[PDB]
């Protein structure tokens, strides 16, 4: 019996290389080869596949990428036409962002790993430099969602079993828009300084221009970027220090073809010892049936089979993705792509070369710098926090106590001079009392500097269903403390059980 | 003349579909009901592709209704790929190839008559709420869609003031006896008289027989499951118990002529609205053999108004993913006779389920009070 | 035995049979899920031998 291994390549040199590779692999039944060039329209190409590529149909088709930067519309129709009959697909170089779904694509095997493994490498690198704070931001809808989900399931599963990295803020924006200064300033207003990004080429150039406008390179902003953003179109406007990654053998199509034909020959030799073989028909028209050999062959291929080739040990995870790839840690050493090291498996290997960081700093920057300007919220309560209008000079009238000591007034900035009929922020109204006096003693003891502003709603806060939406949100002080509008609550706030779920109440000031 | 190609394959449904054109309810004098009831029996990729390309090249087709008889999602994949290629609104409605698929590409947004996993989770929680079953668990597998299911369950479980008691969430893997020991110990530790799962048919049978071997009978454990393990009816294995509650689309009391007339009414109304608010219709480039004709993708998206269509006094809106906003779900339950009959109905966030108090699965006593 | 041991829910169990019947009952109960966490089985010297 003969097994005609179908294929679809873009250049005749690749076809000759595949012919030589299958002739070499025939040394170890018989094997053959069939190749069809890529068409500008995927419909006619799909017809040629259904008519010529699967004219024998007993094989695992392999597909490559065209020089076009699409990389999705060209590999998707072969995968669809092969998964119709549950025929496995081999992928040499593809955008593995969407192709990792077992429901959309039934059977699909790739050679290059997706960016999920790149996020895993990012996490492994973070585990070395003790960076426990990072603000990521994704741009693409699916690719960005997949990268975010991968990073979240990596950081959360490790946190369950020091403090351990917290992704401080996850930002998302449109990959087609250009106004991101709002999100840039929102990220700047945070504490973390280890911004990891995962955008497209044009989006990378736009965010680089935005960061250069905001000057996010003052020797404190560590950058971690992907391979899709180190291209020349974005490297032309890329800042220094932008540590990036790059996979080895990204354009070597012949080596990928050799590895694919080797592993498929190994899979054929392993599966030929089975019992039932449902040979696909010699023609795709009129044959409405499922090949029983397809799923079982894919299962016995992905289970344990592997053939060492140009990339060494090649293990497939449970998604149709080749694992244990090679990542080159590249740093922008003054517009020079120098290899700081290599990555393989789970261990990171640095070449011990001259490694720098953005901003000219030759030392490892810290993860973050804690701010000493934390906002403080306060309520107006009768003997705790007095609220009196300020004098016209700018300060307010200072009085003496019963003994002759100062009264320790603080300049509150809350809207207490207006009514709910016309809410408007008014002039600062100096405030004083028992727990504002407590607040000054805490500030001198731990040497921080604080401002204060009263609440907007007025109530202390509880859980209530919103008027229009479905989710429940807190109110007043609790809402302003949770939603990043206040870092502390210096006011009489009775400790409860419904509030300790999301708040960490210290030891009680007074019973 | 808006070209409407209605393709029916597999079975033979030569019926009064022409009543759609005989209704004469087309107010806008531009959507000509050019129906093409082409039939075929070979549901092959090349066959359907050549058929749709020849039909689009011979006539001026702008909307492709579709129906079938098999249960293969690959037909829906081919349909969505053709929609991406030629950028024309297509309709696969209640034929058995609707088979809702998620994370669709940036194609011409088309919707298929099928409920989303989120809507199924919502209707199952409404079912659990109707009978005061405020305790359950989650037993999912490594099938694409479990993450969305558990995320919807969590988003709906902590956004209300109802005391839902989530016992434990399981993530089983079909690798070796380790998963068997895990599911056995967990189901022995669950002790909750409501169980949910999400996997395929064979995995469902495996899990059910394993649980019955561990002792998951129908006395207290009342299993609930979406329509993923049900599939085509009248093929019930022996592993399924007599207490399984499943939900599914309106497969019984929803006629195929009604489905095709609703689809053609949706298409005509959307085209009418778009051509009345834009006063310009794009050119149906009938190449399907050269990417050079794809340059016509410059006008406003027809889908932006197609997803906002209503007719016959019924809301027929759609989302950007391609699923119904009102799927008109129906509850199904299998008795000891190994037959799936309807129990309740869910439509427009309203549950009209009959059989007031749970056709209960010798200690069950009623009590009179005043 | 499966239904009953699922309904027992008592962290102490006693039995009385021969050696082979004891092994059979123990393997069946472990298949049903009678582990050593809560179920602390007690038995006379008849199954020990
Ligand atoms: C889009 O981005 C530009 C540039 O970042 C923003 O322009 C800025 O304008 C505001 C005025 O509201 C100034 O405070 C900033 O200093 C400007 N930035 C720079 C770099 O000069 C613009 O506001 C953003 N939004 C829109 C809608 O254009």
């Amino acid at each position: 019996k003969i097994v005609n291994i179908g294929a679809v390549l873009s250049t005749r040199k690749h076809e000759q290389m595949f012919r030589e590779a299958v002739n070499q692999a025939n040394k170890r039944i018989q094997l053959q080869a069939t190749s069809v060039t890529h068409k500008p329209n995927a419909i006619q190409m799909a017809l040629s596949v259904c008519e010529d590529l699967i004219s024998s149909q007993v094989y695992a088709i392999l597909v490559s990428h065209p020089p076009t930067p699409n990389d999705h519309f060209t590999p998707t129709p072969v995968s669809y036409t092969a998964g119709f009959y549950r025929i496995p697909v081999l992928g040499l170089t593809t955008r593995m962002s969407i192709y990792s779904d077992k429901s959309i694509h039934l059977s699909f095997l790739r050679t290059v790993p997706p960016y999920s493994h790149q996020s895993s490498v990012w996490f492994e690198m973070m585990r070395v430099y003790n960076w426990n704070h990072i603000i990521l931001l994704v741009s693409d809808d699916h690719e960005g969602r997949a990268a975010q989900k991968r990073l979240e399931t990596l950081l959360e599963e490790r946190e369950s079993k020091k403090r351990g990295p917290k992704a401080e803020k996850v930002l998302q924006f449109d990959p087609g828009t250009k106004n991101v200064t709002a999100l840039l300033m929102e990220a700047r207003e945070l504490e973390a300084r280890v911004i990891i990004l995962s955008a497209s080429e044009d989006d990378a150039a736009t965010v680089y221009r935005a960061a250069a406008m905001l000057d996010m390179t003052g020797s404190g902003y560590v950058w971690l970027v992907g391979e899709r953003e180190i291209s020349g179109n974005a490297l032309r406007y890329a800042p220094d220090g932008i540590i990036g990654l790059q996979l080895i053998n990204g354009k070597n199509e012949s080596a990928h073809i050799s590895d694919a034909v080797g592993v498929v020959a190994q899979a054929v030799h392993e599966l030929l010892e089975k019992e039932n073989i449902t040979d696909p028909p010699r023609g795709c028209v009129g044959n409405t049936n499922i090949w029983k050999t397809g799923p079982l062959f894919k299962r016995v291929l992905m289970s344990s089979k592997y053939a060492d080739g140009v990339t060494g040990r090649v293990e497939f995870n449970e998604d149709g993705d080749r694992k244990f790839a090679q990542y080159s840690i590249m740093n922008l050493q003054n517009r020079k792509l120098v290899q700081v090291g290599i990555y393989n498996g789970t261990h990171v290997i640095p070449n011990d070369r001259k490694i720098i960081w953005p901003g000219g700093e030759t030392e490892k920057p810290r993860g973050y710098q804690m701010s000493t300007r934390l906002k403080i919220v306060t309520i107006h309560q009768e003997p705790f926090v007095y609220v009196k209008p300020t004098m016209s000079d700018g300060t307010c009238k200072e009085e003496f106590t019963v003994n002759g000591d100062p009264v320790k007034k603080v300049i509150c900035t809350g809207p207490n001079d207006t009514s709910p009929g016309s809410p408007r922020h008014t002039v600062p109204q100096c405030c004083y009392g028992f727990c504002i006096d407590l607040l000054i003693k805490l500030a001198r003891t731990m040497q921080f500097t604080y401002e204060v502003h009263l609440v907007a709603d007025g109530k202390f806060g509880t859980q209530e269903r919103v008027q229009n939406s479905n989710k429940k949100e807190w109110n007043g002080m609790m809402g302003e403390l949770l939603s990043g509008q206040a870092d502390m609550i210096v006011a009489p706030l009775t400790i409860n059980n419904e509030r300790a779920q999301y708040i960490e109440f210290s030891k009680p000031f007074k019973y | 003349s808006i070209g409407i190609a209605v393709i029916l394959v597999g079975t033979s449904d030569e019926v009064a579909i022409k009543d759609a054109h005989e209704k004469d309810d087309f107010h806008h004098l531009s959507v000509v009901p050019r129906v093409e009831l082409v039939a075929m029996n070979e549901t092959d990729p090349k066959s359907i592709i050549t058929r749709i390309c020849d039909l689009m090249s011979d006539r001026k087709i702008q909307g492709v209704v579709f129906a079938d008889d098999t249960d293969q999602e690959a037909i829906a994949q081919i349909l969505d790929f053709i929609s991406a290629q030629t950028l024309t609104p297509i309709l696969g409605i209640h034929g058995g190839s609707s088979m809702i698929m998620a994370d669709k590409d940036e194609s011409s947004m088309f919707f298929q008559f099928g409920p989303s996993i989120e809507q199924q989770a919502s209707v199952m929680l409404n079912i659990m709420e109707e009978y005061d079953w405020y305790i359950f668990s989650i037993v999912t597998t490594y099938f694409p869609g479990y993450q969305d299911f558990v995320n919807k369950i969590r988003s709906t479980i902590e956004n209300s003031f109802v005391g839902w008691e989530l016992e434990e969430v399981l993530l089983l893997d079909m690798s070796l006896d380790d998963g068997d020991s895990k599911i056995q110990n967990q189901l022995k530790k669950l002790q909750s008289p409501i169980i949910l799962l999400y996997c395929t048919k064979e995995e469902a049978t495996y899990i059910f027989e394993v649980a019955n071997s561990v002792g998951l009978t129908g006395y207290g454990y009342t299993w609930i499951v979406p329509s993923l393990v049900a599939g085509d009816t009248d093929t019930v294995p022996s592993e399924f118990p007599t207490g399984l509650i499943s939900v599914s689309y309106d497969e019984w009391d929803y006629g195929l002529p009604a489905r095709v007339r609703d689809g053609i009414a949706i298409i005509t109304t959307a085209a009418s609205d778009m051509l009345s608010e834009h006063s310009f219709i794009p050119e149906p480039k009938s190449s399907c053999y050269n990417t050079h004709e794809k340059r016509i993708y410059q006008s406003n998206m027809l889908n932006r108004y197609l997803i906002n269509v209503t007719f016959e006094g019924r809301d027929l809106s759609f989302s950007e993913d391609g699923y119904q906003m009102h799927p008109k779900l129906v509850i199904i339950l299998l008795n000891k006779e190994r037959k799936w009959e309807r129990v309740g109905k869910w439509k427009d966030k309203s549950l009209q389920m009959k059989y007031y108090v749970w056709p209960r699965m010798d200690d069950h006593l009623s009590i009179v009070t005043l």
